[PDB]
RNA sequence: AAUAGGUUUGGUCCUAGCCUUUCUAUUAGCUCUUAGUAAGAUUACACAUGCAAGCAUCCCCGUUCCAGUGAGUUCACCCUCUAAAUCACCACGAUCAAAAGGGACAAGCAUCAAGCACGCAGCAAUGCAGCUCAAAACGCUUAGCCUAGCCACACCCCCACGGGAAACAGCAGUGAUUAACCUUUAGCAAUAAACGAAAGUUUAACUAAGCUAUACUAACCCCAGGGUUGGUCAAUUUCGUGCCAGCCACCGCGGUCACAC
RNA sequence: CCCCACUAUGCUUAGCCCUAAACCUCAACAGUUAAAUCAACAAAACUGCUCGCCAGAACACUACGAGCCACAGCUUAAAACUCAAA
């Protein structure tokens, strides 16, 4: 562009940064509604343990439960953080192991 | 950019100023006192302890003038605090009185007069302060000559004082820098600094007044 | 690279190299020049090279240009008193034009030196405060004075935690 | 922030850290916060003795005289500093507190002697 | 000499004469573009009192600030017509010109 | 600090501020010292006020200011 | 975006997004010795209790400040003029600084493009029909700001006569709420403020303490944990598991020799 | 798709509609062939100046708003969800 055009348009404007599933917050509190397993997209194969929670913001979302084995049940409290599960399309939240009702993974 | 007018603010501002002039408390309300508790029933605030003895023994100015013809215009009134503090005659010569007609005994109001403080009389009359204080005494007619008799003592007061040590050294150092070789000592002129006693009657015209809020 | 011919003109270093600082009387400076003609060449280079430098040093003076309105180029200054100063610039180079206006309406090197000195009086070296305004923030930075407790703990005797303990 | 009335005052603004006080002499509106906005800084005062056993006091006498000439008041600790410097007379309470200290120590010296005499 | 108006002297181009005894003047100033460090024209409108209604759209005028504004938007007065539209007088020679050409040669009056 | 609309504390309703005791000798001596001290400080304040006014007038209509004003006006012509 | 790096393909080059490496802050997990210092509700939601403004021979003066908060938001800056206030009192003055006049002054959206009286002349009567706007008017949305500090607000109705109603966005403290979690300490000794002629009096400002790895500095005979170890990117032995269980920021790993679980 | 028949339509007049791979996919004006000639291909590489336009892919010649003789239309033209490529 010419100098006249650059002067007329002004400095560039960054697109307003989009908030993720945590709405720009480190963690969110949630209530477990149901548990289930999801199949990852190809070429991965597994039954990844997930759950649907009602976030403290009123929104419902699916969350991945990391680690080997969990004991989450309906009406239990969990803390969810960011970070997508790479091979689970649409799953963008992760339960924090060792907080509220979700305990740490049992050794071996 | 044109600020939106705030009409309720101007309206309330005028209504408050109006109610403060039509509901203003009178001297008989503001300056009443309960001699048992030594509190003002208008605000429930106690008087300072150093005033308790005089509040029970001395009279307010209008308590004296309410008993005189024409409210005592032309009479001399002095204060017990002046009689104790100074040996020279201190008194007001009354020229105008505005009594508080709302008082049952007409023992409140305002007064104007000519001040004679420590033997020196002022040139013009002005409003008298502390009219509501319990501190006033009426000078009898057969005692006015002996009470006002005063001979001015010679005002043998100091004329000049030295400068503070550092200021003096800097004034002298500045002389020598500019070539001045004078040996005269720098001196502060204190003749123009007339020190009034702290109990000199202040200007009542420029004094405020308690706002309306009866308890 | 930077756009346009002579991109040096669009640098803060170049703009600060102007030596013309108008006296307080100058309020408007009009420039009448012609786009073509060999005798108006110096006036065109003056508009091209020097006008930015003049405006940079005199931000509150109005500068307005006019093209091909008269047969010859000229400058005209309007002073606060109402006086007008006409300067014929035909045949002169842009450097001779800058030196001319500097002589008749520019502040001399003496007047500018004094102004710079009166500014230095605003930042007294002995004052303490934020780095934006002062050299040092606290007297504890001066060698020999009691240092800051955040770096050198004070003796227990100079601390209120133990002054009150002993007294109490 | 235009205040209702008020006036300029030459006073001490507290700086430094906990147990390490340091004062800046400033001219400021009397209604402003102690350590907040000021009009001009007129000096400083380090109350803690330095390595040479000295309390350092800086006074911008030229500007102090200017602001007094413009109607600025003086806080009581500031008046005592100027008295110690010889710029003002000694404040009446510096003289009186000194006399009180003399009478206080004259009684202690008397009590000490009476105790030794009894011994 | 004092005045509460900010712009004391300004030159501009008359762009409107539809108000009675008032000329609408466009004034341009050079403003530095901070990023590009290039000067660009910044224009502003001023109403100038013209008692004799002598201003024509397109002429260059000199405006003087009034002591106090005479109207909400009228803070200046016409002090002088610098360049009358289509009737310019060369200030350097005092002869009438049409663009970059003389209408009367300077040699006429020596 | 409180505002005039805040209510008075109930634990301070019956508080009576008793004035200090007075030492006649020291009271009188201290009273004379304040008079002399404040007379000297007022004399100093008057001199500082006159200096401030003298410097303002000097910078406005001083001999060096009016002389520099004519010099600048002459150099301009 | 840098001294850059990884990743498009069967392969190359080009273009390009995403991510890695750096530096901070908050929160979470696990873990944690001392000392000094700095800093310290998520919420303009609701608040139990105590305290936070007095002074002074009565009048007055002060409680319009300080302290708090960030809801709203071009009232903050310059010039002109000019009150109140300080200079004891006048100061034809200086200082300080309102109201008023002129100028300047955030971001995003133009799929907000027209606004709808927004001008001028005249002593008036009244006359003219103008004024702003793509160089962004008008409008919507977001946000305290340009930080020696400033602006704004002070339960709500922009305001506060009036009304709703009964007020911690003063200190300490509590309920609810949030990922977010300091003591219902002491003292007016210093400084600051109010008052007093003054000795002085008052002050949850402040000062000195309490609590907390949020940070900085220093230290410790005994006392180390957390995370990583396929490549990017410093660093894996032996087993178990067998596209299962699980793992990664990116590319990817796991189908019986897995340095990736 | 191949063969036959025939209509709207292609034509004229009077009004609309306003689109195209409307692309020679190469903006207008002025100038150069020397330097480093230049990623590849295409139709050699550049300079000055101006206007228009562009900023990962897809969603999308779409939704909504607005304008329009257009009413299954045209012009202007986003976002959410999604991927680590295109
Ligand atoms: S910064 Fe000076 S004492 Fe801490
Ligand atoms: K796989
Ligand atoms: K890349
Ligand atoms: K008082
Ligand atoms: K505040
Ligand atoms: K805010
Ligand atoms: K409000
Ligand atoms: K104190
Ligand atoms: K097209
Ligand atoms: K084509
Ligand atoms: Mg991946
Ligand atoms: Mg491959
Ligand atoms: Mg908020
Ligand atoms: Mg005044
Ligand atoms: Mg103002
Ligand atoms: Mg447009
Ligand atoms: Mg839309
Ligand atoms: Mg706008
Ligand atoms: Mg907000
Ligand atoms: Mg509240
Ligand atoms: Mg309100
Ligand atoms: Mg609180
Ligand atoms: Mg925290
Ligand atoms: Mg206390
Ligand atoms: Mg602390
Ligand atoms: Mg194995
Ligand atoms: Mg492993
Ligand atoms: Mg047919
Ligand atoms: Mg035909
Ligand atoms: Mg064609
Ligand atoms: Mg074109
Ligand atoms: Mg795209
Ligand atoms: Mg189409
Ligand atoms: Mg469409
Ligand atoms: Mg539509």
């Amino acid at each position: 562009a010419t100098l006249n055009q650059m002067h007329r348009l002004g400095p560039p404007k960054r697109p307003p940064r989009k908030l993720g599933p945590t709405e720009g917050r480190p963690q969110l509190k949630g209530v477990v509604l149901c548990t289930f397993t999801r199949k990852p997209k190809k070429p991965n194969s597994a039954n990844r343990k997930c759950c649907r929670v009602r976030l403290s913001t009123g929104r419902e979302a699916v969350c991945f439960i990391p680690g080997e084995g969990h004991t989450l049940q309906e009406h239990q409290i969990v803390l969810v953080e960011g970070g997508r599960t790479q091979d689970l399309p649409g799953v963008k939240l992760t339960v924090v192991r060792g907080k509220y009702d979700c305990g740490h993974v049992q050794k071996k | 950019k044109k600020v939106r007018p705030r009409l309720i603010a101007e309206l309330a501002r005028r209504v408050r100023a109006l109610r403060e002039q039509l509901n203003r408390p009178r001297d008989s309300q503001l300056y009443a006192v309960d001699y048992e508790t030594l509190t003002r029933p208008f605000s429930g605030r106690r008087l300072p302890v150093r005033a308790w003895a005089d509040v029970r023994r001395e009279s307010r100015l209008l308590q004296l003038l309410g008993r005189l013809p024409l409210f005592g215009l032309g009479r001399l009134v002095t204060r017990k605090s002046w009689l104790w503090q100074h040996d020279e005659p201190c008194y007001w010569r009354l020229t105008r009185v505005r009594p508080d007609y709302t008082a049952q005994n007409l023992d409140h109001g305002k007064a104007w007069g000519i001040l004679t403080f420590k033997g020196k009389t002022e040139s013009e009359a002005r409003e008298i302060e502390h009219v509501m204080y319990h501190d006033w005494r009426l000078v009898p007619k057969h005692e006015e000559e002996a009470f006002t008799a005063f001979t001015p003592a010679p005002e043998d007061s100091l004329a000049s004082v030295p400068y503070p040590p550092l200021l003096r050294a800097m004034i002298i150092a500045e002389r020598q820098k500019n070539g001045d070789t004078s040996t005269e000592e720098p001196m502060l002129n204190v003749q123009r600094i007339r020190m009034e006693p702290w109990d000199y009657p202040a200007k009542q015209e420029d004094k405020g007044r308690a706002k309306g809020t009866p308890v | 690279p930077m756009k346009g011919r002579f991109p040096i003109r669009r640098t803060l270093q170049y703009l600060s190299q102007g030596n013309v600082v108008f006296k307080d009387s100058v309020k408007v400076m009009t420039v009448n020049y012609n786009t073509h003609g060999e005798l108006g060449e110096g006036a065109r280079k003056f508009v091209f090279f020097n006008i930015p430098q003049i405006q940079y040093k005199n931000p509150w003076v109005q500068i307005m240009m006019f093209k091909n309105m008269t047969p010859s180029p000229f400058l005209r200054f309007y002073l606060d008193s109402g006086e007008q100063v006409l300067v014929d610039v035909e045949t002169k180079s842009n450097k001779e034009i800058m030196e001319h206006i500097r002589k008749i309406l520019g502040k001399n090197e003496e007047t500018l030196r004094e102004e710079e000195e009166e500014k230095k009086q605003l930042s007294h070296p002995a004052n303490f405060g934020p780095r934006k305004y002062c050299l040092r923030e606290c007297i504890c930075e001066v060698e020999g004075q009691v240092p800051c407790p955040s770096l050198v703990p004070l003796p227990k005797e100079m601390r209120g935690k133990y002054k009150a303990a002993l007294k109490a | 922030k235009a205040y209702r009335g008020g006036h300029l005052t030459i006073r001490l603004a507290l700086g430094g850290c906990t147990n390490r006080p340091f004062y800046r002499i400033v001219a400021a509106h009397n209604k402003c916060p102690r350590d907040g906005r000021f009009v001009e800084q007129l000096g400083s005062y380090d109350p803690l003795p330095n390595s040479h056993g000295e309390k350092l006091v800086a006074l911008n006498l030229d500007r102090i005289r200017h602001w007094i000439g413009c109607g600025a008041h003086l806080s009581k600790p500031m008046e005592k500093l100027l008295g110690l410097a010889g710029f003002f007379p000694l404040h009446p309470m510096m003289i009186t507190n000194a006399e009180r200290l003399r009478r206080k120590r004259a009684r202690e010296v008397l009590l000490a002697s009476q105790k030794t005499d009894a011994e | 000499v004092r005045s509460s108006v900010h712009a004391r002297w300004i030159v501009g181009k008359v762009i409107g004469t539809k108000m009675q005894k008032t000329a609408k003047v466009r004034v341009t100033r050079l403003v530095l573009d901070p990023y590009l460090l290039k000067y660009f024209n910044k224009r502003k409108t001023y109403f100038a009192h013209d008692a004799l209604q002598q201003c024509t759209v397109g002429d260059i005028v000199l405006l003087r600030a009034l002591p106090v504004p005479r109207a909400k938007h009228v803070k200046h007065e016409l002090a002088e017509i610098v360049f009358k539209v289509g009737k310019v007088i060369d200030p350097v020679t005092g002869k009438p010109c049409a663009g970059t050409t003389y209408l009367e040669s300077p040699l006429s009056s020596e | 600090r409180k505002t005039r609309h805040d209510p008075l504390a109930k634990s301070k309703i019956e508080r009576v501020n008793m004035p200090p005791a007075v030492d006649p000798a020291e009271f009188f001596v201290l009273m004379e010292r304040y008079q002399h001290y404040r007379q000297t400080v007022r004399a100093l304040r008057m001199e500082f006020v006159s200096e401030v006014q003298r410097k303002v007038h000097e910078a406005r209509a001083g001999v060096l200011a009016e002389r520099k004003a004519l010099k600048d006006a002459a150099e301009h012509r």
